[PDB]
């Protein structure tokens, strides 16, 4: 009929294609009329042409590598499997949109990495007095969740630097509270306590042997702390198999990027691991506080889920910044912290109770859709996070790729991973806009006037130097009367005095 | 739009001594313009990082400058029981250059200073310090208005009420035309900010070398607030002056508090006696709604206009949930002066992590059309993230929210270009004026002048509609005859201080709808429907157009008698690429279409 | 206020004289502009009394 294919211009496999994924090239050397080489499979199929030397790409996703989703992590966390597939290969035509499923399942008893980040400011020291046996009684809760717990610790007052920091008389420089006739320790950016470990005695013991400092403004140095726990690794001692959790204790507000001027401090926060050797932030005074997106992204980059273990004071402030964070959630620190147990254990329920999709390295031309599929069979459309699971559930996403015209490079890889875990699903979506008959090009076709024109696809590509139908107009346009008029039998007029008769359109 | 990023001046400081952190125009008694530019990490005379200002005089190589010499040196006077002292240590001499009529203000926001009474003492708090200078004369002067002798338990047992030890006075300074220096102390009153504005011939008038804790008589200061959500506000982190209220003999204050109500941010609008006007909320927490601000009349309506930067703006993109890419919000000023509300224009950039509206300068009238443009600074956005600085010209309502030019640094990686930015100063005096970038990073300097605008006009008349043959003018170089007629464009080219050089280009497209080599209508002579022929306007108030004879084929020849008949003229320099730069910016319209029809029986 | 008076262009005319009776500013299409100057006293076709123009 229509065929919208064969209006708009016939040049090659890459146009008829690009028009629209439903349009065909059919590039056997069938009859012109019975090969327009532009239209859809359903018309050209009935016309000939098709000695399987059609050309008609099919958009086809295949799952290159899949294994089925675990139920119980409790051993070798390493083949433990909650994203199913895990690799798939896309095949896209260009303006093709073609759609997937993928299944999320949170195991039953996942190896947990919690990290104590503590606010050592001098109104926390009655806190630091109810986390000495911390240690113990987190491992007895937590053990009825998991079976592979590590607890680490990190401290973290503020910058060492003037406007936070006493710096007068020299006995402060020692002793921060000398005035209040109380010893304290010098101020300290951010220290690495603890080491992710398995003994929970070494954190119970590591507690008590840390003091308190003093600082002179509300505002604390807690993102620098988060941010260097983050992308340390290889102190920290993240385990690349578990739920890592970071439990951020804190009671007033924190500085933000852009407050180091305040102290001379302009070099922007790189996401870098500079604590050294002794365990101390060693680029605390000469590199300004990170920003919350530069935060979001290490910690997305890192798979840490985040805590605000925050006081009654600020909590609304911390739940302001949590809607900014995905995978974060706040929870009310009393005075003296002491329900920080419940809290760690309520936050991982909750943080286990939310599955959220994320895209990496995601191509520009290609846009996603998402259909969420949880419990029961009722599917949310657009969103891309189904909330209410609990530890053993299993969801589902359906997800669709769209991509708008075709990207020279053919071959992009991208990731959709849910959100805190390590594993992700890989998709390697290879953009299929030329053929192989494109590829076969002959551009020395005699054929077309002894090889002036592309007999790339049948038909023979020559340009305005050879725009005839054999490649034979050797000016551009009628105006040179290409060889061969419409003339029928030729000795007729003007393809039989129809005036410009216009190839086929006398 | 028209700054010529091709030839730059390099103005170059110390190595690692920050220089370019801020700048601004000193304009010398004869007219002559020189650059002010702080370089708050050049080494002391003791090898240590104290400050430094640069007076860099106006060329076109550029190089190094000779330096403002101030006085580098710590300070202890005994007044009597008390021991004052002031450390000028890391002060960062530069961080905050303004020059005002002859005078420059460059001040040392973290210089120190301590009050030592017997046993007690008030705390080594960095108080700042702007040093005023007179470079054609000598006259130097100093001004700490935060500066105290309150022993520091006073304040314990008064709830701190009152303390300005931590000022940082300095931090962002500027001058009314009133004379009255103005310099936001973000963290004054406890790290609430305040503002502390006096007249710069009192601070000239009330300083005696020596005397470390005096009092200027006419100085004002801001209130200290009990108000929770002013807590950690810096307010004064960045402060401006404009027209807000009516009355022109009242001067008000635009002052930044980026972390106002937890994080949130504000801009508040006030007048010299410190009485909130309007205040400006922030839209996104953390993203530092207030860390810029300028005043200028972009769309012209005689009233002064707000932009405000929010560099750690994270937008919500489609794809990307939040990214932090940065965010200049334009308010319009209207009649009715406390009814500025919503903003007028949300400008965002788009690399990430590029702090786009970590600058924001008036540039004054650089495309001279009567509406005021602004230049907004990346110092790391663009590709590379080695920083970008964004034009945008003014329009009748709120400005162009595309940037009508773009300038990358020419610096490495990491040079801050970008950071500090000042404009609407003819530095060379050729009508247009020129920008200062200034990337510390590098410590380096980046002039860039505005080149002139040509402003074209164009005029192409086609008399009517015309038969195909009326058997007029004979067809070229036969006496076959045609259809024949006249085709006249006048093409003008007015602006300022154009050369004598200016030689545009018509490109004349007979039909261009219709394949070439046999068009429809051709032209009497050399038949060609498509003529680029190069019109000479080198300082000609009179538009020239060269009439063209014009042929129209036979009725039988061309069979799409029903299509438009479009004629195309277009504007364009010539290939000036050839020779140096390009002299000239060809501003305005330069491409028209004129149609007509097939007349019958005529 | 500005006119050079110190130098001035000089045009001849027919030496029976009346050149610049009238004259004005022929401003061509293409910008040009000459001056064209009617002498109404010039020859005729045999001496007689007639006009003529000029374009300088
Ligand atoms: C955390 O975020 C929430 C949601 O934005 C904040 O609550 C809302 O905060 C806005 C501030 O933009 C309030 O709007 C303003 O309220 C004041 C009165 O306080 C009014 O004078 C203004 O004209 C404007 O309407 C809004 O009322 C408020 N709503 C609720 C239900 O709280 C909250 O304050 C944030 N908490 C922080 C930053 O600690
Ligand atoms: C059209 C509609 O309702 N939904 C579409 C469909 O391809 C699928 O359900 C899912 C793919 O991500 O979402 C989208
Ligand atoms: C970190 C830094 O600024 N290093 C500079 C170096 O780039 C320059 O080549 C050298 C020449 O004096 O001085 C030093
Ligand atoms: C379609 C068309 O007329 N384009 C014109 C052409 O002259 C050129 O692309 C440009 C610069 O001269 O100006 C425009
Ligand atoms: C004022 C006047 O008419 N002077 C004329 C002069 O122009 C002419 O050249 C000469 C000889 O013909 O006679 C006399
Ligand atoms: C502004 O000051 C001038 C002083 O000459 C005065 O005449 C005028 O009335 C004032 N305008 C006001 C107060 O609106
Ligand atoms: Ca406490
Ligand atoms: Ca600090
Ligand atoms: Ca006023
Ligand atoms: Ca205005
Ligand atoms: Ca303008
Ligand atoms: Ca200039
Ligand atoms: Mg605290």
């Amino acid at each position: 009929g229509p065929n919208i294919c064969t209006t708009r211009g016939v040049s090659s496999c890459q146009q008829c294609l690009a028009v629209s994924p439903m349009c065909a090239w059919c590039s056997d050397e069938a009859l012109p009329l019975g090969s327009p080489r532009c239209d859809l499979k359903e018309n050209l199929l009935k016309d000939n042409c098709a000695p399987e030397s059609i050309e008609f790409p099919v958009s086809e996703a295949r799952v290159l590598e899949d294994r089925p989703l675990s139920d119980k992590g409790s051993g070798d966390s390493s083949q433990v499997t909650q994203v199913s597939p895990q690799r798939i290969a896309l095949r896209l035509r260009p303006d093709d949109s073609k759609n997937f499923s993928i299944q999320v399942r949170q195991v039953e008893d996942y190896p947990v990495d919690i990290y104590y980040l503590m606010d050592l400011s001098y109104s926390m020291k009655d806190d630091l007095w109810s986390i000495q046996n911390l240690g113990t009684k987190l491992a007895t809760q937590m053990r009825k969740l998991t079976s592979n717990l590590r607890i680490g610790f990190g401290a973290f007052v503020d910058k060492p630097v003037s406007p936070y920091m006493y710096i007068s008389p020299p006995e402060a420089l020692e002793n921060p509270c000398y005035d209040m006739k109380t010893t304290c320790l010098p101020m300290f950016g951010y220290k690495h306590v603890l080491t992710l470990t398995d003994q929970v005695t070494r954190f119970n013991e590591e507690v008590k042997k840390q003091s308190v400092s003093r600082n002179r403004d509300a505002p604390e140095g807690g993102f620098d702390a988060i941010m260097q726990a983050t992308v340390c690794d290889e102190k920290i001692g993240w385990r690349n198999d578990a739920s890592h959790l970071l439990v951020f204790t804190t009671d007033a507000k924190t500085h933000i990027a852009l407050d180091g001027r305040l102290a001379g401090i302009v070099q922007p926060n790189d996401g870098q691991c500079h604590v050294g050797s002794d365990n101390h932030y060693s680029a605390s005074t000469t590199m300004d506080y990170p920003s919350l997106g530069l935060m979001t992204e290490k910690l997305s980059q890192k798979n840490i889920n985040l805590i605000f273990a925050v006081t009654e004071n600020v909590v609304n402030l911390y739940q302001n910044y949590s809607e900014l964070i995905p995978g974060t959630t706040v929870g009310v620190l009393s005075m003296d912290s002491s329900n920080v147990l419940q809290l760690i254990v309520d936050a991982y329920g909750k943080i286990r109770s939310k599955v959220e999709l994320e895209v990496r390295d995601l191509p520009e031309e290609l846009s996603l859709s998402f259909n969420a599929t949880c419990l029961n069979n009722e599917v949310i459309p657009g969103l891309k996070s189904c909330m209410g699971l609990k530890i053993g559930d299993t969801v589902s996403f359906s997800i669709e790729a769209k991509v708008r015209g075709c990207p020279q490079e053919k071959e992009k890889s991208f990731t959709i991973k849910p959100v805190g875990f390590k594993d992700s699903l890989i998709v390697q979506v290879t953009f299929d806009c030329d053929c192989a008959c494109q590829a076969q090009a002959e551009p020395n076709s005699h054929r077309c006037n002894n090889g002036n024109g592309t007999f790339e696809c049948g038909v023979c590509r020559c340009g305005p130097g050879w725009l005839g139908s054999q490649c034979e107009c050797s000016e551009e346009d009628y105006r040179p009367s290409q060889q061969d008029e419409c003339s029928p039998r030729e000795g007729q007029p003007v393809c039989s005095q129809r005036g410009e008769c216009l190839c086929g359109q006398c | 739009l028209n700054l010529d990023p091709v030839q730059l001046t390099f103005y170059a400081g110390p190595n690692g001594s920050q220089f370019g952190f801020s700048l601004d125009f000193h304009k010398d008694s004869h007219g002559r313009v020189a650059i002010v530019v702080g370089a708050p990490r050049t080494l002391g005379p003791s090898q240590e990082e104290t400050g430094g200002v640069f007076l860099c005089p106006w060329r076109a190589e550029g190089g190094q400058c000779p330096s403002l010499l101030f006085d580098l040196r710590d300070e202890t006077r005994n007044v009597g029981s008390q021991t004052l002292q002031t450390f000028k240590a890391r002060q960062g001499l530069g961080a905050s250059v303004v020059s005002w009529s002859d005078v420059i203000v460059a001040c040392a926001p973290w210089q120190h200073w301590n009050v030592l009474e017997k046993t007690e003492e008030a705390e080594k708090t960095p108080v700042g310090s702007c040093f005023l200078a007179q470079p054609e004369s000598g006259r130097r002067a100093e001004y700490s208005p935060c500066r105290g002798n309150t022993l520091s338990r006073i304040y314990v047992e008064n709830d701190f009420s009152w303390d300005k030890r931590y000022c940082e006075a300095g931090f962002s300074s500027v001058v009314t035309q009133a004379g009255e220096l103005v310099l936001g102390a973000p963290g004054g009153y406890y790290f609430l900010g305040l503002l502390a504005q006096a007249p710069v011939a009192d601070i000239f008038s009330s300083y005696r070398p020596g005397i470390l804790l005096w009092h200027v008589s006419s100085q004002s200061l801001s209130f200290d607030s009990s108000n929770p959500e002013y807590f950690d506000g810096y307010w004064g982190y960045s402060v401006a002056v404009g027209e807000f209220d009516g009355d022109l003999n009242t001067t008000e204050y635009v002052v930044g508090a980026p972390t106002w109500s937890w994080t949130l941010g504000a801009v508040e609008i006030l007048d010299s006696y410190y009485q909130r006007l309007h205040r400006l909320r922030g839209e996104q927490m953390a993203s530092y709604f207030g860390h810029s601000v300028a005043v200028t009349d972009v769309n012209g309506d005689g009233r002064h206009d707000l932009l405000v930067g929010a560099p750690l703006y994270m937008e919500s993109r489609a794809d990307r949930k939040l990214a932090e890419v940065g965010r200049v919000y334009l308010f319009l000023q209207p009649r009715g002066p406390h009814a500025l509300g919503a903003p007028s224009l949300l400008l965002t950039g788009t690399q990430l992590y590029g702090r786009f509206g970590s600058a924001i300068a008036p540039l004054g009238d650089l495309d001279r059309d009567g509406y005021n443009d602004i230049a907004v600074a990346a110092p790391y956005g663009g590709p590379s993230g080695r920083g970008q600085v964004l034009v945008f010209l003014g329009q009748s309502e709120g400005l162009r929210s595309r940037p009508s030019q773009v300038l990358d640094s020419p610096f490495p990686t990491g040079s801050a270009f970008g950071f500090s930015l000042r404009g609407a100063v003819d530095i060379d005096d050729n009508g247009y004026p020129d920008l200062i970038v200034g990337a510390y990073g590098a410590n380096q300097v980046a002039v860039y002048r505005a080149q002139p605008v040509v402003k074209a006009s164009v005029q192409l008349l086609v008399q009517d509609s015309l038969n195909p043959a009326v058997k007029s003018c004979v067809l070229p170089q036969t006496k076959t005859p045609v259809s024949c007629f006249n085709i006249q464009m006048c093409v003008g080219a007015t602006g300022h201080n154009i050369p004598q050089k200016l030689s545009l280009n018509a490109e004349l497209q007979l039909d261009r709808q219709k394949p070439r080599q046999g068009r429809r209508v051709l032209l009497l002579g050399s038949q060609q429907a498509g003529t680029t022929l190069n019109l000479d306007l080198g300082g000609k108030h009179s538009p020239i157009c060269h009439t063209t004879m014009a042929f129209l084929r036979d009725e039988a020849d061309f069979r799409d008698k029903l299509s438009p008949i479009v004629l195309s003229l277009n504007v364009s320099l010539p290939p000036t690429e050839a020779g140096m730069a390009p002299a000239v910016v060809l501003h305005g319209d330069t491409h028209v279409q004129e149609q007509t029809r097939i007349v019958l029986d005529c």
